[PDB]
């Protein structure tokens, strides 16, 4: 079914701008719109969509309505432009998801065998690659539970196409691009240790918790599973790399051997022909 | 009588379906219409822009349907913002992005509808990421050759925009036309995000995601020694001696400084030992 | 195509595979090389027809 989604900033802006539709006149919830995919493959691609008027109340917490009507004609319109544009779901800007969120899936699944939410931020914040997506299945439960429909995470991925760069990447403008092998690698280095260990922090906090309070989640029992995969090497003290000791250095060994060797000769082409020709121009000039 | 030079107030996103629409004509022409606000003589604003249906028979001034907008306008009401139309436009992959014969016709018509009814090309190829690309134009009246041909008042912002002149059969098309500025009212919050969503996710997808070893140096030693020997024969080439050969001539360049930065590649990779681990 | 190109087309679309063993002379719109009808006879002027002759003024009887 539906694995991976690519989001354009094309028709996520069909959410942003949307939010100024409704952000003045306001009042409660969020923006909600139905969602055009494009599905060539197991993966999935969405270039354009239509929003569509859209209220959920609070008290009275499980009422929404999609204006059908607006689904139904625009269709024919999107669709007579272009034949390959389909409607693979629906989406909105959350930020979560309240539980009333299981019956908008249902009702749409006329249209589609599998409606993929998409679920958008209007105003970045964290913790890093934006949005987000779900796909509805139904695992039941090992406790005994009537059958459950709960959303699963579907991994949200941005993605290019040929001619929308022209007016989306000119405006920025402000970029230095990029300079891959300098920069750009040792700065994600330095991110790589805060991003990579201050979820190490949130979660292990929370999974203390979890003996305190908040259990279930049991998990179970994907949490300590794929953390003892982590646990190939752990690293503590210290390091156990008796065996990568010696390896250790034997990785460095060609490459400050090559950097002592190219910036030997790289000084011999710098330095003496600079030498050359700086002295060919100053002192036969006076 | 009096004519202001015309502002185009451009949101972001009405900027989608210009490129978005017409990259799905590629490579045929396809038939749009902008929808904006029309604020005074001096200053226009597209505020919207909707795709139209493409034309495989070629591009006609039949091929909007006015039943086509008419539910699209009842769309727009129960939408957040229902304005009203102003303008037209098309686009033109296969060629220069110029008006063509069809263009000029559909012209008068549209400008009996609105006042205006700007005229915009937009086109794919001329390049990808840095440039505006696209075009404008809006119709001067042939009629107006008895009365001053030279509009408008407060011209640079015409006449820059009559640099470079784009050609010729372009310019040439300057007779009974006059272009128009685009200049992008700030859409910062969104594009602030545009620039965030786009980075983020051209970074490592997590940043950490990325963070044929003596062997890609010793791929990489046969650039940086045996390119070596046929990058320092050129200084003993330029040894005469002395003098019978053509000077100057400088091959200190690309390799010197490409070898560097192949060194900043594997210093810094070799570095994630020493970053990542403690 | 009889412009001396040659191109890459699912099969018609509208009439189907049932007529006929590969031919010519279909029609096919501008560039987006769709075949809605498959179309005869043959081909081509003078050569299809030499002469087109209804009868004769004289009868065998003039011998
Ligand atoms: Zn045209």
């Amino acid at each position: 079914a539906v694995q991976k989604v690519v989001v354009h900033p094309l028709v996520l802006l069909s959410v942003v701008d949307h939010f100024n539709r409704i952000g003045k006149v306001g009042n409660q919830k969020r923006v909600v719109g139905v969602l055009l995919g494009s599905w060539q493959k197991k993966v999935l691609d969405v270039s354009n969509s239509f929003a569509v008027p859209f209220d959920e109340d609070d008290k009275d917490d499980s009422v929404w309505f999609l204006d059908h009507d607006y689904l139904e004609n625009m269709y024919g319109m999107f669709k007579k432009v272009n034949a390959r544009e389909r409607i693979v779901g629906w989406y909105h800007t959350g930020p979560k998801l309240h539980k009333n969120d299981i019956a908008i899936n249902e009702l749409m699944k006329r249209y589609c065998p599998n409606s993929v939410l998409v679920i958008i931020d209007v105003k970045p914040k964290d913790l890093g690659l934006p949005t987000e997506a779900y796909i509805s299945v139904e695992e039941v439960h090992d406790d005994g539970t009537p059958t459950s429909k709960t959303f699963e995470h579907v991994t949200s991925e941005i993605g290019a196409e040929e001619a929308e760069e022209v007016g989306v990447e000119h405006l920025l403008r402000d970029i230095k691009d990029t300079t891959v092998g300098t920069l750009s690698q040792r700065i994600t280095n330095q991110v790589h240790g805060l991003k990579g260990l201050n979820s190490k922090l949130l979660d292990i906090r929370s999974y203390l918790e979890k003996v305190a309070t908040g259990k279930l989640p049991i998990n179970h029992q994907i949490i300590y599973q794929l953390q003892d995969v982590f646990n190939l090497l752990p690293d503590v003290s210290l390091q156990e790399f008796v065996k990568a000791f010696y390896l250790k250095t034997n990785d460095q060994m060609v490459v400050v051997y090559l950097a002592s060797l190219i910036r030997s000769v790289v000084a011999l082409h710098n330095l003496i022909n600079n030498k050359i020709a700086n002295r060919d121009a100053e002192k036969k000039e006076g | 009588a009096v004519d202001t030079a015309e502002q185009v107030y451009i949101s972001s996103l009405a900027l989608l379906k210009m490129l978005k629409h017409g990259r799905a004509g590629v490579p045929m022409e396809v038939m749009g219409l902008m929808l904006g606000e029309f604020v005074d003589d001096y200053t226009v604003r597209v505020i919207d822009v909707f795709a139209m249906p493409q034309s495989g028979t070629g591009v006609s001034v039949e091929a909007v349907d006015p039943v086509f907008q008419a539910k699209m306008l009842d769309m727009l009401k129960q939408t957040g913002r229902p304005e009203m139309v102003v303008g037209w436009y098309h686009s033109h992959p296969g060629f220069g992005c110029w008006l063509s014969g069809v263009d000029i016709n559909t012209q008068q018509s549209f400008e009996a509808l609105s006042e205006r009814a700007v005229a915009v090309v937009v086109d794919p190829i001329q390049s990808v990421k840095g440039k505006v690309v696209i075009d404008a134009f809006r119709l001067i009246n042939a009629n107006m050759m008895v009365l001053g041909h030279e509009p408008r008042q407060t011209t640079s912002n015409l006449g820059h925009l009559n640099k470079p002149s784009i050609q010729a059969l372009i310019h040439g098309l300057n007779r009974h036309y006059y272009s128009i500025t685009i200049n992008y009212r700030k859409n910062e919050l969104e594009q602030k995000m545009l620039l965030n969503l786009h980075k983020k996710s051209w970074m490592e997808g997590l940043t950490l995601q990325d963070y044929v070893v003596k062997e890609m140096l010793e791929l990489a030693k046969n650039y940086n020694k045996a390119v070596e020997e046929e990058d320092k024969m050129t200084p003993e080439q330029l040894a005469i001696k002395n003098v019978g050969k053509q000077d100057p001539k400088r091959h200190l360049e690309e390799h010197v400084d490409v070898l560097m930065t192949s060194n900043i590649v594997q210093c810094l990779a070799a570095m994630l030992d020493t970053v990542v681990f403690k | 195509t009889s412009t001396r190109q040659t191109y890459f087309l699912p099969v018609i679309g509208l009439v189907d595979a049932e007529k006929l063993k590969p031919g010519d002379l279909v029609g096919v719109n501008k560039d987006s090389y769709l075949i809605l009808e498959t179309l005869p006879t043959e081909y081509d002027s003078r050569v299809k027809a030499m002469e087109v002759d209804e009868r004769p003024t004289e009868q065998y009887s003039d011998i």
